[PDB]
Protein backbone atom coordinates (compact mmCIF):
# COMPACT_ATOMS: atom_id res chain seq x y z
CA UNK A 1 0.00 0.00 0.00
CA UNK A 2 2.96 2.36 -0.89
CA UNK A 3 2.46 5.62 -1.85
CA UNK A 4 3.55 4.73 -5.42
CA UNK A 5 2.02 1.79 -5.64
CA UNK A 6 -1.77 3.24 -4.98
CA UNK A 7 -0.78 5.84 -7.82
CA UNK A 8 0.27 3.14 -9.90
CA UNK A 9 -3.43 1.47 -9.65
CA UNK A 10 -5.39 4.97 -9.23
CA UNK A 11 -7.67 5.39 -12.13
CA UNK A 12 -6.69 8.81 -13.65
CA UNK B 1 -2.27 7.34 -38.91
CA UNK B 2 -1.22 8.22 -35.33
CA UNK B 3 2.80 7.93 -34.39
CA UNK B 4 4.78 7.19 -31.33
CA UNK B 5 6.44 10.77 -31.23
CA UNK B 6 2.92 12.57 -31.71
CA UNK B 7 1.94 10.53 -29.06
CA UNK B 8 4.84 11.43 -26.50
CA UNK B 9 4.06 14.76 -27.36
CA UNK B 10 0.44 15.14 -26.49
CA UNK B 11 1.22 13.30 -22.87
CA UNK B 12 3.96 15.19 -22.07
CA UNK B 13 3.31 16.95 -18.65
CA UNK B 14 2.42 20.62 -18.35
CA UNK B 15 5.76 22.30 -16.31
CA UNK B 16 4.48 23.10 -12.59
CA UNK B 17 5.61 25.49 -10.47
CA UNK B 18 6.70 25.85 -6.93
CA UNK B 19 5.16 28.03 -5.06
CA UNK B 20 8.10 29.38 -4.02
CA UNK B 21 8.34 31.40 -0.89
CA UNK B 22 10.78 34.39 -1.34
CA UNK B 23 9.73 35.89 2.33
CA UNK B 24 12.37 33.88 4.34
CA UNK B 25 15.92 33.60 5.09
CA UNK B 26 17.38 32.10 1.78
CA UNK B 27 18.82 29.35 3.53
CA UNK B 28 20.68 25.96 1.95
CA UNK B 29 18.26 24.27 4.04
CA UNK B 30 15.34 25.74 2.96
CA UNK B 31 15.75 25.86 -0.56
CA UNK B 32 16.74 21.66 -0.59
CA UNK B 33 13.45 21.43 1.45
CA UNK B 34 11.86 23.56 -1.22
CA UNK B 35 13.54 21.86 -4.07
CA UNK B 36 12.50 18.56 -2.61
CA UNK B 37 8.80 19.56 -2.17
CA UNK B 38 8.92 20.70 -6.25
CA UNK B 39 10.75 17.25 -6.82
CA UNK B 40 8.00 15.03 -5.22
CA UNK B 41 5.28 16.90 -7.25
CA UNK B 42 7.15 16.34 -10.09
CA UNK B 43 7.62 12.57 -9.86
CA UNK B 44 3.89 12.59 -9.18
CA UNK B 45 3.60 13.84 -12.57
CA UNK B 46 6.06 11.66 -14.08
CA UNK B 47 4.37 8.54 -12.52
CA UNK B 48 1.07 10.12 -14.43
CA UNK B 49 3.08 10.15 -17.00
CA UNK B 50 4.53 6.87 -16.96
CA UNK B 51 1.11 5.39 -16.57
CA UNK B 52 0.06 6.79 -20.11
CA UNK B 53 3.36 5.94 -22.05
CA UNK B 54 2.53 3.30 -25.01
CA UNK B 55 3.61 0.08 -23.73
CA UNK B 56 4.96 1.01 -19.97
CA UNK B 57 1.29 -0.95 -18.83
CA UNK B 58 2.24 -4.17 -20.21
CA UNK B 59 4.94 -4.45 -17.72
CA UNK B 60 4.30 -6.36 -14.40
CA UNK B 61 3.59 -3.19 -11.61
CA UNK B 62 6.80 -4.32 -9.54
CA UNK B 63 8.75 -3.69 -12.74
CA UNK B 64 6.66 -0.36 -13.01
CA UNK B 65 7.53 0.21 -9.32
CA UNK B 66 10.87 -0.46 -10.37
CA UNK B 67 11.75 1.10 -13.10
CA UNK B 68 9.87 4.59 -11.51
CA UNK B 69 11.97 4.20 -8.53
CA UNK B 70 15.34 3.90 -10.10
CA UNK B 71 14.99 5.99 -13.14
CA UNK B 72 13.49 8.98 -10.97
CA UNK B 73 16.46 11.43 -10.78
CA UNK B 74 17.42 10.81 -13.80
CA UNK B 75 14.31 11.35 -15.17
CA UNK B 76 14.16 15.20 -12.87
CA UNK B 77 17.63 16.07 -14.03
CA UNK B 78 17.06 15.29 -17.86
CA UNK B 79 13.82 17.78 -17.97
CA UNK B 80 15.54 20.56 -16.04
CA UNK B 81 18.34 20.59 -18.67
CA UNK B 82 15.64 20.63 -20.93
CA UNK B 83 13.98 23.50 -19.39
CA UNK B 84 17.09 25.28 -18.58
CA UNK B 85 18.51 24.84 -22.07
CA UNK B 86 15.01 26.04 -23.62
CA UNK B 87 14.42 28.62 -21.24
CA UNK B 88 18.10 29.53 -20.85
CA UNK B 89 20.60 28.13 -23.23
CA UNK B 90 22.04 26.54 -20.35
CA UNK B 91 23.07 29.70 -18.14
CA UNK B 92 20.49 28.85 -15.16
CA UNK B 93 18.66 26.31 -13.53
CA UNK B 94 15.25 26.53 -14.79
CA UNK B 95 13.73 24.17 -11.78
CA UNK B 96 10.34 26.01 -12.50
CA UNK B 97 9.07 29.31 -13.75
CA UNK B 98 8.76 30.86 -10.25
CA UNK B 99 11.98 29.16 -9.37
CA UNK B 100 14.92 30.29 -11.88
CA UNK B 101 18.58 30.38 -9.79
CA UNK B 102 21.64 31.39 -11.57
CA UNK B 103 24.67 30.29 -10.32
CA UNK B 104 25.82 33.68 -7.97
CA UNK B 105 23.08 32.27 -5.92
CA UNK B 106 24.71 28.59 -6.04
CA UNK B 107 27.79 29.47 -3.59
CA UNK B 108 25.34 28.56 -0.45
CA UNK B 109 26.43 25.69 1.08
CA UNK B 110 26.76 22.49 -0.24
CA UNK B 111 24.98 24.04 -3.24
CA UNK B 112 28.13 24.72 -5.74
CA UNK B 113 28.71 20.93 -6.45
CA UNK B 114 25.40 20.11 -7.37
CA UNK B 115 24.74 23.64 -9.32
CA UNK B 116 27.88 22.10 -11.57
CA UNK B 117 26.71 19.02 -11.81
CA UNK B 118 22.96 19.99 -13.30
CA UNK B 119 23.84 23.20 -15.61
CA UNK B 120 26.57 20.17 -16.90
CA UNK B 121 23.52 18.28 -18.21
CA UNK B 122 22.19 21.39 -19.68
CA UNK B 123 25.22 22.46 -21.84
CA UNK B 124 24.97 18.77 -23.32
CA UNK B 125 21.53 20.11 -24.40
CA UNK B 126 23.03 23.11 -25.71
CA UNK B 127 26.21 21.61 -27.69
CA UNK B 128 23.94 18.76 -29.64
CA UNK B 129 21.38 21.66 -30.09
CA UNK B 130 18.89 18.70 -28.75
CA UNK B 131 15.36 18.93 -30.76
CA UNK B 132 12.48 18.47 -29.06
CA UNK B 133 11.40 15.05 -29.86
CA UNK B 134 14.93 13.74 -29.62
CA UNK B 135 14.72 14.78 -25.74
CA UNK B 136 11.16 12.97 -25.90
CA UNK B 137 12.45 9.79 -27.00
CA UNK B 138 15.34 9.61 -24.69
CA UNK B 139 13.47 10.75 -21.60
CA UNK B 140 11.80 7.19 -22.60
CA UNK B 141 14.81 5.79 -22.91
CA UNK B 142 15.86 6.94 -19.06
CA UNK B 143 13.11 5.37 -17.78
CA UNK B 144 14.04 2.27 -19.15
CA UNK B 145 17.39 2.13 -18.34
CA UNK B 146 18.32 1.49 -14.68
CA UNK B 147 17.81 -2.02 -14.08
CA UNK B 148 18.40 -4.96 -11.24
CA UNK B 149 21.13 -6.82 -11.93
CA UNK B 150 18.79 -9.81 -10.82
CA UNK B 151 16.18 -9.35 -13.44
CA UNK B 152 12.52 -7.82 -13.78
CA UNK B 153 9.67 -9.76 -13.83
CA UNK B 154 8.14 -9.13 -17.44
CA UNK B 155 11.82 -9.19 -18.79
CA UNK B 156 10.27 -10.22 -22.38
CA UNK B 157 7.66 -7.25 -22.15
CA UNK B 158 10.79 -4.76 -20.98
CA UNK B 159 13.06 -5.93 -23.75
CA UNK B 160 10.29 -5.19 -26.55
CA UNK B 161 9.28 -1.83 -24.74
CA UNK B 162 13.16 -0.77 -25.18
CA UNK B 163 13.62 -1.89 -28.14
CA UNK B 164 10.48 0.06 -29.91
CA UNK B 165 11.54 3.26 -28.28
CA UNK B 166 15.12 3.04 -29.52
CA UNK B 167 13.78 3.08 -33.20
CA UNK B 168 11.65 5.94 -32.32
CA UNK B 169 14.56 7.71 -31.12
CA UNK B 170 16.31 7.01 -34.54
CA UNK B 171 13.17 7.87 -35.92
CA UNK B 172 13.17 11.41 -34.66
CA UNK B 173 16.84 11.69 -35.73
CA UNK B 174 15.41 10.88 -39.16
CA UNK B 175 12.65 13.22 -38.98
CA UNK B 176 15.42 16.13 -37.43
CA UNK B 177 17.06 16.09 -40.47
CA UNK B 178 15.99 16.75 -44.31
CA UNK B 179 18.82 14.13 -45.58
CA UNK B 180 21.21 11.42 -44.51
CA UNK B 181 24.76 12.15 -44.12
CA UNK B 182 24.79 12.05 -40.47
CA UNK B 183 21.89 10.18 -38.92
CA UNK B 184 23.76 7.15 -37.51
CA UNK B 185 26.66 9.63 -36.49
CA UNK B 186 23.55 11.58 -34.49
CA UNK B 187 22.05 8.53 -33.56
CA UNK B 188 26.00 7.62 -32.09
CA UNK B 189 26.07 11.28 -29.75
CA UNK B 190 22.15 10.70 -28.48
CA UNK B 191 23.54 7.08 -27.52
CA UNK B 192 26.47 8.05 -26.37
CA UNK B 193 24.61 11.18 -24.44
CA UNK B 194 22.39 8.81 -22.96
CA UNK B 195 25.18 6.42 -21.73
CA UNK B 196 27.10 9.33 -20.21
CA UNK B 197 23.54 10.60 -18.13
CA UNK B 198 24.31 7.54 -15.62
CA UNK B 199 27.23 9.14 -14.18
CA UNK B 200 26.29 12.47 -14.81
CA UNK B 201 23.38 12.34 -12.39
CA UNK B 202 25.53 9.92 -10.16
CA UNK B 203 26.79 12.81 -7.90
CA UNK B 204 23.08 14.26 -7.37
CA UNK B 205 21.78 11.00 -6.27
CA UNK B 206 24.87 10.15 -3.76
CA UNK B 207 24.23 13.57 -2.04
CA UNK B 208 20.08 13.10 -2.15
CA UNK B 209 21.10 10.13 -0.44
CA UNK B 210 23.00 11.70 2.42
CA UNK B 211 20.96 14.64 2.79
CA UNK B 212 17.93 12.06 3.00
CA UNK B 213 19.73 9.90 5.76
CA UNK B 214 21.83 12.07 7.91
CA UNK B 215 18.96 13.79 9.69
CA UNK B 216 21.06 16.56 11.12
CA UNK B 217 21.33 18.58 7.75
CA UNK B 218 17.42 18.98 8.67
CA UNK B 219 16.37 18.58 5.06
CA UNK B 220 12.98 17.79 4.35
CA UNK B 221 11.47 15.29 1.86
CA UNK B 222 7.91 14.91 1.19
CA UNK B 223 5.99 11.76 1.91
CA UNK B 224 6.10 9.85 -1.13
CA UNK B 225 9.71 10.91 -2.37
CA UNK B 226 10.70 9.84 0.85
CA UNK B 227 9.26 6.20 0.57
CA UNK B 228 10.56 6.08 -3.28
CA UNK B 229 14.68 6.64 -1.75
CA UNK B 230 13.98 4.53 0.79
CA UNK B 231 13.70 1.87 -1.32
CA UNK B 232 16.19 3.22 -4.05
CA UNK B 233 19.01 3.94 -2.04
CA UNK B 234 19.66 0.16 -0.17
CA UNK B 235 19.72 -1.68 -3.30
CA UNK B 236 21.97 1.53 -5.09
CA UNK B 237 24.32 1.26 -2.27
CA UNK B 238 24.48 -2.58 -2.11
CA UNK B 239 25.28 -2.79 -5.84
CA UNK B 240 22.31 -4.84 -7.27
CA UNK B 241 21.72 -1.96 -9.82
CA UNK B 242 22.95 -1.67 -12.90
CA UNK B 243 23.04 0.67 -16.16
CA UNK B 244 21.87 -0.72 -19.30
CA UNK B 245 24.70 1.14 -21.80
CA UNK B 246 24.70 1.27 -25.55
CA UNK B 247 28.50 1.42 -25.69
CA UNK B 248 31.73 0.29 -24.39
CA UNK B 249 32.08 1.35 -21.05
C1 LIG C 1 14.36 16.59 -8.15
C2 LIG C 1 14.98 18.01 -8.23
C3 LIG C 1 13.86 19.04 -8.01
C4 LIG C 1 12.96 19.32 -9.19
C5 LIG C 1 13.78 19.62 -10.41
O1 LIG C 1 13.44 20.47 -11.22
C6 LIG C 1 15.01 18.85 -10.58
C7 LIG C 1 15.54 18.11 -9.60
C8 LIG C 1 16.78 17.31 -9.86
C9 LIG C 1 17.88 17.58 -8.83
C10 LIG C 1 17.35 17.35 -7.44
C11 LIG C 1 16.14 18.26 -7.20
C12 LIG C 1 15.63 18.26 -5.72
O2 LIG C 1 14.85 17.10 -5.46
C13 LIG C 1 16.78 18.46 -4.71
C14 LIG C 1 17.91 17.48 -4.93
C15 LIG C 1 17.46 16.05 -4.64
C16 LIG C 1 18.43 17.66 -6.38
C17 LIG C 1 19.69 16.79 -6.39
C18 LIG C 1 20.33 17.07 -4.99
C19 LIG C 1 19.23 17.75 -4.10
O3 LIG C 1 19.41 19.13 -4.05
C20 LIG C 1 19.13 17.21 -2.67
O4 LIG C 1 19.52 16.10 -2.36
C21 LIG C 1 18.53 18.14 -1.62
O5 LIG C 1 18.10 17.32 -0.59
Amino acid sequence: PSLLKKLLLAPA
Amino acid sequence: FPTLISLLEVIEPEVLYSGYDSTLPDTSTRLMSTLNRLGGRQVVSAVKWAKALPGFRNLHLDDQMTLLQYSWMSLMAFSLGWRSYKQSNGNMLCFAPDLVINEERMQLPYMYDQCQQMLKISSEFVRLQVSYDEYLCMKVLLLLSTVPKDGLKSQAVFDEIRMTYIKELGKAIVKREGNSSQNWQRFYQLTKLLDSMHEMVGGLLQFCFYTFVNKSLSVEFPEMLAEIISNQLPKFKAGSVKPLLFHQK
